[PDB]
C-alpha cells in the first residue's frame, strides 16, 4: 500500500467518524470529539470525490446541526481543518463554525 | 481610546473582575489582579509588540534580565492566586511573574523579565495556566501509563513499582537496592518528572535504609507487606533520619492493631495516609480518622471521586476482581461489605471540601486512574458547590476560594508533603517551569501544552503532514523536551539526600536533572495550603456513619458528572 | 442556564488603554504605490521614508491603537491617526537606526532622517 | 551473445539511451552514459555474480580497496548527470562511483570499488537513486514531522523551533543561547541531518553572535521578530563574520521599509531569500523581485507550487485562519488580498522553470508541507513542460535538462546557500551517504529506501511477523540506522565554526557526527546549479503583473496534478 | 478531536469489534479475540448510551453464546473488563464469564 | 485479546479495505492503495473463512477489475502478498497479476 505516516493517522479519522454515525444513527446526541470526526472525515471524503475547496468549505457548514449534538458543542467548535488529497495534490480545508 | 471588555478579553484573555468557566462546569473564576499596563500588553506575530526595538529589547544579552521563554497574558490559577501575570522562564525555572517586554519604551516591565533576542515565545492569551500535577500514588507498571499522565496536566509521579510484577500491581514499591537501581535507569527514559518509594517493611533498620541510601526518595507501608507495627515504626525511625516521606496503607484486616494501634505506632510522627477514604485500603471501617489529625498528611485516590450513582457497583466489583474474592463465600463478602462504603465515600466529598482532606492523586493502575487526578477534583469542587453552595468564604459571585482549595490538592499540597515544594507544585519564582495550559473549555480535561523545565513536553496538536499544526486528527503527542538527550534536562528525578551524598547519580550514569528531598519530617497538616483542618472525625463502627462537630456529613451521589461524554470519544 | 464551556463572563466596564500618556493627533499620506502597515509600538519617526508627516510629531510616540493592533495606508492614502508617548526609559535603538538612544535628542533624530529621505523633516 | 534492450532493462535497469517515466507524469528521464562493462554488471543473490572468487573478491582486508557497501546498477538523477553505475560507500560516504566487483576476473572495475568479505550488497537495477533533500525551511514544531519528511526523501532538515511554542509555530528560530542548547540535545534522538537557525533580530552584535557561538548553523530574520533594516543589518554582520548564512522572510507591512529598503539594507551581502514569491511572506506585493539579485539566493516554499484551481481559495483562507483574521473587517481583508496573488503563484511556476528560483523547501508546519517539497518540485516540472513545452535545451525528446534543473532544486542548491555542500547535497565522491532508493513508479512519492551515512534509516516494508518482508501492510518505518547509538553515526548535527572551536559538542554530550558550515558568505546566485538566472524582474504594484526581458509572465491553473490521487490513501 | 491515549487505543477495540461482528455474520463461529472484542466494544457502546455498570454487568453475559464460538472459547473466557465513560465519568465494567 | 504486534497491524487493513469498499460503492474508480487494501483483506478474510492458499491466490484474481480502478492501477501491482491464520497455521498467499 506504502502508507505513509499522514495515510496511517487519518484511518483513524474514518474510524472515529463511522463510529459516531453508529452512535448517531442509533439516536445519541453526539459529543466533541464524535461531531469533529464525522465533519473532519467528511471533508476527506469529499477531496477524495473531486469536490473543490470552496464547495467543502460550504457543505462542511450544514453535516450536522445543534440539535444533533450535546449542548454546548456547537460553540466549542470554532474550525474544523482537515487535509486532503484533491485531483491536484493536498490543499487545506477548513469549516468556519460549522455548527450553528 | 477605550476597549470594551468583550473585546478586551478577546484579545488578550481576561482582566479583573471578569470570569472564566472551568470547562462545562458550573465553578467560575474571577481575575483578581493584572500585572499588566493596559495598552502595553505583549503578544507576539505579524505587526504585534515583541519585535525587535518595540516590545522586544535589541541590546541586552541574554545573561542581562533577558528571558529564554515569556508566556504572554496568563490566567494563572495557583495556590497562590488566580490573576493574570505574564510569565518569564529562564534556565528552566521560573524567573518572573508580572510583565514582560522593554523598559526602553514599556512602562511597568518586571527588570527581569526582558524579552531579547534570547526569548522564546508562548501566547497564553485566553488560556489557563497551572503548575504541573503532582501525583504521589503511582504504581509504575506500563510505561504507557505516562502519556496518561501527561495528557491530562500530571507532571510528577512520585510511587514505585518494577512493572507488572504482583508486588508492584499491588503497591508502590520498588524493593531493596537493585530494583532501585535499575528504576532510577529506566526512569531516564520517562518524560515526567520521578520520585521512586522503597519497601517500608522491616524489623531491622539496615534493610530499609539501604533502599534510601540506594537513591529511594521515601518509602510505602502496605498491608500486603505487613502493615504491622514494628514495619510503621522502624519506617518512620528511618524516614526522620533520611528526611524522606513515608506513605502508609493500613492494616484494613485489623489483623495486628485497629487504628489506634496504627497511630501509637506512628507516635506522633508526620506521615501520609494514602486513601485516606479507605476504599482504597485500611483499617475497616475508619481509616479516614487519620485525617483529623495534625501529623497526618491525608490524599484520596481517584475513583472514589466524586460520589456517583455507578460508584459503590463499580468499586465493590472492582475488589473481588483484584482480590480474587467469591461472592458465595460470606468472608469475602463480608470484607468486602466493609471495604466499600458510601458512607465513608460520601463524607470524603464534604470533607474534600471542608479542606480536612488535603490531596489528591491517582492510585494509577492499581486501583486508580493515571489520567484523571485532575479531572476528579474538579468534579469534585462542581458536586460539592451544587450540593453545598457557594463556600461562605466566597466573594462576589465567584468560586475562587473552592477553586484554589482544590487546585491545591493536586499541586501544591502533595509537593510539600513529599519534600519537593522548593522545585515543584506551584507557579512561583524560583521554582521549575513545569507550566500546563489549558483551554477554558477543556480545563482539567484535556491538556494544551505541558511545558517540562521550560520545553514543551506534550501538547494536544494535528497532522505533522499539514502546512499549519492544527489540521486533525490534533491528538496528544509528545514533543521535543522528550527527543534525545533533552529529556534529561527538561526533567528531574527526585531522591534521597543520602544518595546524592554518596554518588549514586555519577555511580548509575543519571542524566537527569537531580532533585534533593528535604523538608519532610517538620510539617504537619497545618502546612497543607487551604486544607489545613484538623478535627475529631468520628466513624460509628455499626453503621459507619462519619461525624465531625456533632454533624453527620452525608450528601447523594449524582447520575451526571460535567467533564465527562461531551468530551470523551470512550 | 445554557452552558458554553469555558465562556467568559466579563465584568462591566471599559479598559482605557495608555492612561495618562500625552495624546496627538496628525496627518500622515503613503506616497508610495504599495501599502503600508504599521505596528501599535513602532517609534512612529521610524517607519517607512515614503510616509510622509511632520517627522517630529513622531518622535518620541507610537500609535495610540490597541496593542498588536496597525494602521493601515493603501498607496496614496492619507489619513489622520492618533499618537500616543512612548514610556519606559523613552529610548529607541535599532528599527531604522534613526534614534539608538535616548528620544529627546529631536535634532540628531531629525537630522538622520533628513539625509537619509524620511520624509517630512521640517 | 546479445540480449534485447527490453529484457537488458528488467535484469539490469536502463542503460545509455533508455527513456524512464517519473511516476505517473509526462517527464521522461534518459540514462546519458553507463559504467558498466556489458556481460560484467554485478548483481547479488543465487548462483549471482557477488560470491566469493567470482565477482566477490576473497583476498583483501577492509582497507585493501573494499567497499562496506555496494548499490548495485543504480539509475542515478543528481545535477551532475542523468546515468548508469555502481555506487560504492565506505565509512559512511560515497567513495566511488563506477562500476563494482572483482579485479581478479571482471574489466572495467573501478579500483577502490572492490566487493570483498566486508561489503554489504543493495540491488539498485531497476531504481533511480538522489540525493537526499535538503529541506532549508523547517519549522520544529512537532517531532512526527521528521518521518513525513523521511517517507518523501528528505534527509537533512534546516531551521528552527523549540515545539508548538508560538514564536516556532510563526518562524524558523530557535532563539539564544538556552534554547539552542536544548534543541542540539532533542537533535540527539532526531533520525535526520539537521541545522538549527537563530534569531536574526537585534540592534546590538552580541545578542546575536552569541546564538552562533553556542551552536546556531545560520540565522533567521522574519517580520514578526522585526525585520527592519537594523535587524537585516547586524544578522549580515554577524554572519559574514561567522561563514554562515541568514534566510529573510522580509518586512510584508512595508511598515520600515519597502523591498528597496530591504535590499539597501543587505547591501549587496549574500542572502537566502525564503518563499521568495511572497504568499509565505514579505513586501507586498513585491517581494519576488528578490530572485533576480546576484546575491539572493531564492527559495519558494511549497504551498503555492505549482499553480492549481484549489491554491488560491486554500491560501487565502489558510491566510485568514493563520492571522486570525476577520472577514468582515476591511484592513484584514486587504492585507490577505495584498498577500495572496494568484499573478505571482502564476510568474513562480515559470521562475522556477526559467532557473530564477534555485530552490525548494517547505515551510513545515507554519504554511508548508513536510514531506510534499520532493513531490511538488517534480508536479511543477510536469505542469511547466506542459504548458510551455520541452525546454529549448533538451536533446532527443529526453526531459533531461528540466530533471537536472528541478532536481537540483531540493538537493545540491539548498546544501550550497547553508553552507553544507561538502557534505551533502548530491551524489559525488566524498560526500555523505544519504541517498534515496525510488521504484520509477513512486519517483517523488513515496521513497523505497532511505539511506542515511551508509545505512538504512527508513523503508517502506511490509509485515514484520511475515516469512519476507514484502507482505501486507507495507509502510513507511524507521530503520535500524534510527535505533540505538547508530542514530549517531548515520546523522550530521550542522554546526558553525566557532561554537566547534570552542567545543560546543563536548560541552553538551553531542554524539552526533558533526558537520562544518563553512563558505556561505562568498557565494551568489550564479553558483546555483541549473538556476543562475539574474535579471530584472518587475512586479506592477497596481495590478501585481510579472515581466521578465519585458513579457508578463503567466500562466493558467491546473485543475489535476500527476503524483496525486493515483497514490494516497487520503 | 483532543484524542488522548486511551482514546486512541479504544477505536482499535471497535474496529476489532467491527471485523468480529462481520465475520459471525458470515456464519462463522468466532475465535478468543473475536469474542472478546465483540463483547468489550458492546461494554463500552453501552457506557456511551448511558446504561449503568450494573445493567452492563447483567447484559455482558447474553450478547455471545457457546454456539457462537468454537469449542473451548467459552472456558477461555473468565472475565472481560473494560472501562468507559458513563455519564457519571469513567467506570470499569468487569463481566463475568460471558458465555456459559 | 491478547494483540500481538501483526494482529495489531492487521487491522488497519481490514479498515483501508472498508474505506475503500465505501469509496467503490459511491462510484469512484480506486487508486494504488484502495486497490492493494481491498485485495489484501479479502486474502486475510478467506483464510479466516479456511479457503486453502491455491483457492486464494485464484480468487484473488477476480476481486477487482481493470474497469474499477484508475488508469495504470493494474500495471503498477506486479503481485499482492499476504500473510494469515489458515486452519493449519499462517501461510504466505501471494496473488500474480490481480488485475488485467
Ligand atoms: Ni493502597
Ligand atoms: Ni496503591
Ligand atoms: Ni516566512
Ligand atoms: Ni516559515
Ligand atoms: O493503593
Ligand atoms: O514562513
Amino acid at each position: 500500500m506504502h502508507l505513509n505516516p499522514a495515510e496511517k493517522e487519518k484511518l483513524q479519522i474514518f474510524l472515529a467518524s463511522e463510529l459516531l454515525l453508529r452512535r448517531k444513527a442509533r439516536g445519541l446526541k453526539l459529543n466533541y470529539p464524535e461531531a469533529v470526526a464525522i465533519i473532519t472525515s467528511f471533508i476527506m471524503e469529499g477531496a477524495r470525490d473531486g469536490k473543490t475547496v470552496a464547495m467543502l468549505m460550504e457543505e462542511g457548514k450544514h453535516v450536522l446541526t445543534r440539535d444533533d449534538v450535546m449542548e454546548g458543542v456547537p460553540e466549542m467548535i470554532d474550525d474544523i481543518q482537515a487535509e486532503a488529497t484533491f485531483p491536484d495534490g493536498t490543499k487545506l480545508v477548513t469549516v468556519h463554525n460549522p455548527i450553528s | 481610546m477605550k476597549i470594551n471588555r468583550q473585546q478586551y478579553a478577546e484579545s488578550y484573555g481576561p482582566t479583573v473582575g471578569d470570569e472564566v468557566r472551568l470547562a462545562d462546569t458550573d465553578l467560575w473564576i474571577e481575575v483578581e489582579k493584572d500585572y499588566t499596563t493596559y495598552g502595553d500588553e505583549v503578544n507576539f506575530g505579524g505587526g504585534k509588540v515583541l519585535r525587535e526595538g518595540m516590545g522586544e529589547n535589541g541590546t541586552y544579552t541574554r545573561t542581562e534580565n533577558v528571558l529564554d521563554l515569556l508566556l504572554t497574558n496568563a490566567l494563572i490559577l495557583d495556590y497562590t492566586g488566580i490573576y493574570k501575570a505574564d510569565i518569564g522562564v529562564k534556565d528552566g525555572y521560573i524567573v518572573g511573574i508580572g510583565k514582560g517586554g522593554n523598559p526602553d519604551i514599556m512602562d511597568g516591565v518586571t527588570p527581569n523579565m526582558i524579552v531579547g533576542t534570547a526569548t522564546e515565545v508562548i501566547a497564553a492569551e485566553g488560556k489557563i495556566v497551572t503548575a504541573g500535577g503532582i501525583d504521589t500514588h503511582v504504581h509504575f507498571i506500563n510505561p504507557d501509563q505516562v502519556d496518561v499522565a501527561l495528557a491530562n496536566g500530571i507532571t510528577t509521579l512520585f510511587g514505585g513499582g518494577t512493572g507488572p510484577a504482583e508486588g508492584s500491581k499491588a503497591t508502590t514499591v520498588t524493593p531493596g537496592p537493585w530494583n532501585i537501581e535499575k528504576m532510577l535507569k529506566s526512569t531516564e527514559g520517562l518524560p515526567i518528572n520521578v520520585g521512586i518509594l522503597g519497601k517500608g517493611h522491616g524489623s531491622s533498620i539496615a534493610p530499609i535504609m539501604e533502599q534510601i541510601d540506594a537513591g529511594a526518595a521515601g518509602l510505602k507501608i502496605h498491608e500486603d507487606w505487613g502493615a504491622t507495627p514494628a514495619s510503621i515504626d522502624r519506617s518512620l525511625t528511618v524516614a526522620d533520619e533520611a528526611d524522606v516521606q513515608v506513605a502508609i496503607h493500613s492494616d484494613t484486616l485489623n489483623e495486628a492493631g485497629f487504628l489506634e494501634d496504627t497511630l501509637r505506632a506512628i507516635n506522633g510522627r508526620v506521615i501520609h495516609s494514602f486513601h485516606v477514604e479507605g476504599a482504597g485500603g485500611g483499617h475497616a471501617p475508619d481509616i479516614m480518622a487519620m485525617a483529623g489529625h495534625p501529623n497526618v498528611l491525608p490524599s484520596s485516590t481517584n475513583p472514589t471521586r466524586p460520589f456517583t450513582v455507578n460508584t459503590i457497583d463499580e468499586h465493590l466489583d472492582m475488589l473481588m476482581v483484584c482480590h480474587h474474592l467469591k461472592q458465595n463465600i460470606p468472608e469475602d463478602v463480608a470484607f468486602a461489605d466493609s471495604r466499600i462504603r458510601p458512607e465513608t465515600i460520601a463524607a470524603e466529598d464534604i470533607l474534600h471540601d471542608l479542606g480536612i482532606i488535603s490531596m489528591m492523586s491517582t492510585d494509577a493502575l492499581a486501583m486508580g486512574r493515571a489520567g484523571e487526578m485532575v479531572l476528579r477534583t474538579w468534579q469534585t469542587a462542581d458536586k460539592m458547590k451544587k450540593q453545598r453552595g457557594p463556600l461562605a468564604e466566597e466573594k462576589n459571585g465567584s468560586d475562587n476560594f473552592r477553586l484554589k482549595r482544590y487546585v491545591s490538592k493536586y499541586t501544591i499540597n502533595p509537593a510539600i508533603a513529599q519534600g519537593i515544594a522548593h522545585e515543584v507544585g506551584s507557579i512561583e519564582e524560583g521554582k521549575f517551569a513545569d507550566l500546563v495550559l489549558w483551554e477554558p473549555k477543556f480545563f482539567g480535561v484535556k491538556a494544551d501544552r505541558v511545558i517540562k523545565g521550560g520545553i514543551i513536553a506534550y501538547a494536544q496538536i494535528g497532522d505533522p503532514s499539514a502546512s499549519i499544526p492544527t489540521p486533525q486528527p490534533v491528538m496528544g503527542r509528545r514533543m521535543y523536551g522528550t527527543v534525545g538527550d533533552l529529556i534529561h534536562d527538561t526533567n528531574i528525578t527526585f531522591m534521597s539526600k543520602s544518595s546524592i551524598q554518596q554518588g549514586v547519580p555519577a555511580k548509575l550514569g543519571l542524566k537527569r536533572r537531580i532533585g534533593t528531598v528535604k523538608n519532610c519530617r517538620n510539617i504537619g497538616k497545618k502546612d497543607m495550603k487551604w486544607n489545613d483542618v484538623t478535627t475529631d472525625i468520628d466513624i460509628n463502627p455499626e453503621t459507619y456513619e462519619v461525624k465531625v462537630d456533632g454533624e453527620v456529613l452525608t450528601c447523594e451521589p449524582v447520575k451526571e458528572l460535567p467533564m465527562a461524554q461531551r468530551y470523551f470519544l470512550f | 442556564n445554557y452552558i458554553v464551556p469555558g465562556e467568559y463572563r466579563v465584568a462591566e466596564g471599559e479598559i482605557e488603554i495608555n492612561a495618562g500618556r500625552e495624546k496627538t493627533t496628525i496627518r500622515v499620506s503613503n506616497t508610495g504605490d504599495r501599502p503600508i502597515q504599521v505596528g501599535s509600538h513602532i517609534h512612529f519617526v521610524e517607519v517607512n521614508k515614503e510616509l510622509l508627516f511632520d517627522r517630529a510629531e513622531g518622535i518620541g510616540r507610537r500609535l495610540n491603537i490597541p496593542s498588536g493592533t496597525a494602521a493601515r495606508f493603501e498607496p496614496g492614502e492619507e489619513m489622520e491617526v492618533e499618537l500616543t508617548e512612548l514610556g519606559g526609559n523613552r529610548e529607541v535603538f535599532g528599527i531604522s537606526d534613526l534614534t539608538n538612544g535616548s528620544v529627546d535628542n529631536k535634532e540628531l533624530i531629525l537630522q538622520r532622517a533628513k539625509e537619509l529621505g524620511y520624509k517630512g523633516v521640517e
